[PDB]
């Protein structure tokens, strides 16, 4: 039965955990907005091989996932959960948190995302051969950017994307339920202080994040068919563990 | 698993 003071402290703690495990500082991200890939550089990426483009993207996603694991490790109550549940939560949610986190690196003015040093549009990713997935990812980020999240709101929202008591396989279910509820209280408390509670009805329906992760696993099945050795030899082992079927 | 090791288990 968390007090209002304990809830306020939870807001601060989560926001701190997030800031500390942010890959990119928001100021650096902003100071690079006009730094956009040229026609020539975009052509360079489009001309790359499928295997090369996948290998690069797999590396970047894995790096992002590493930061999310660190976020979990610093998140109030997460490390108090049993080993099984920490794993169940991360397996189901790490990619979802990365997808939400991406909106920090997404400039909605020109529909570009910070990728390998500059801002590129989704046409940079053509060689992947998964345009519906890539475009779905860009649309998700765009729809999120329409909410104009603050760093604090992202911190709280991602905590909730991760701490989901309905993940199949949890063993201390009531313990996860309690953490999710307190995080919901913290989120709703922070929103009301800023009169931003209206965003809640505008958050992505959970099916959306699920369809994105599912598309990624499917497109990887197809890539792996075409290039079985690349995955074993070149892809980060964590990536392989989390996404290969 | 790798997740376990990363969690410090
Ligand atoms: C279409 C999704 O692809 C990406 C977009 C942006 C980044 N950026 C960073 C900094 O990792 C990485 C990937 Cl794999």
């Amino acid at each position: 039965y968390a007090s209002l003071t304990e809830i306020e402290h939870l807001v601060q703690s989560v926001c701190k955990s997030y800031r500390e495990t942010c890959q990119l500082r928001l100021e650096d991200l902003l100071r690079q907005r006009s730094n956009i890939f040229s026609r020539e550089e975009v052509t360079g990426y489009q001309r790359k091989s499928m295997w090369e483009m996948w290998e690069r993207c797999a590396h970047h996603l894995t790096e992002a996932i590493q930061y999310v694991v660190e976020f979990a490790k610093r998140l109030s109550g997460f490390m108090e959960l049993c080993q099984n549940d920490q794993i169940v939560l991360l397996k189901a949610g790490a990619m979802e948190v990365v997808l939400v986190r991406m909106c920090r690196a997404y400039n909605a003015d020109n529909r570009t995302v910070f990728f390998e040093g500059k801002y590129g549009g989704m046409e940079l990713f053509r060689a992947l051969g998964c345009s519906e997935l890539i475009s779905s990812i860009f649309d998700f980020s765009h729809s999120l950017s329409a909410l104009h999240f603050s760093e604090d709101e992202i911190a709280l929202y991602t905590a909730l994307v991760l701490i989901n008591a309905h993940r199949p396989g949890l063993q201390e279910k009531r313990k996860v339920e309690q953490l999710q509820y307190n995080l919901e209280l913290a989120f709703h408390h922070h929103l009301s202080k800023t009169h931003r509670q209206s965003i809640l009805a505008k958050l992505p329906p959970k099916g959306k994040l699920r369809s994105l992760c599912s598309q990624h696993v499917e497109r990887l099945q197809i890539f792996q068919h075409l290039h079985p050795i690349v995955v074993q030899a070149a892809f980060p082992p964590l990536y392989k563990e989390l996404f290969s079927t | 698993t790798l997740l376990q090791l990363l969690l410090g288990h």
